[PDB]
C-alpha cells in the first residue's frame, strides 16, 4: 500500500514508514539504496 | 576481478569512443554477475581466439 504509514519487511528489511512510488534511477544490480546519512531511503519494489 | 571471502566479483563497463588507447577519461565499473565460486586462486591467465 502507499502513501500509508505501515510497517514493512521488504526481503527481510524491517522497518515503519510511509512508502511511495519514486522516480530515482536504480541501476538493476541495484537492490537496497539509502540516503545521505546511511539510512534506507528508497527500496525498489521486488516485484513491480 | 575480485575473490574476497570467495563469492567471486565481477565488474565491467564498455566505452568505445575514438580518443586513443587508455584515454585519462573517468568511468565507473557496474557489476554484472556475482557468483559465489569460495575456492584457493592464486595463478591467472587469459586466452586467445
Ligand atoms: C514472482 O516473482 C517473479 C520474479 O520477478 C516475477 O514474475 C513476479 O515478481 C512474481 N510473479 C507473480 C507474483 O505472479
Amino acid at each position: 500500500v502507499k502513501n500509508k504509514c505501515v510497517n514493512f519487511n521488504f526481503n527481510g528489511l524491517t522497518g515503519t514508514g510511509v512508502l511511495t512510488k519514486s522516480n530515482k534511477k536504480f541501476l538493476p544490480f541495484q537492490q537496497f539504496g539509502r540516503d545521505i546519512v546511511d539510512t534506507t531511503d528508497a527500496v525498489r519494489d521486488p516485484q513491480t | 576481478f575480485k575473490n574476497i571471502d570467495g563469492y567471486f566479483k565481477i565488474y565491467s563497463k564498455h566505452t568505445p569512443i575514438i580518443g586513443r588507447d587508455f584515454p585519462q577519461g573517468f568511468s565507473a565499473l557496474e557489476p554484472l554477475v556475482d557468483l559465489p565460486i569460495g575456492i584457493n586462486i592464486t595463478r591467472f591467465q587469459t586466452l586467445l581466439a
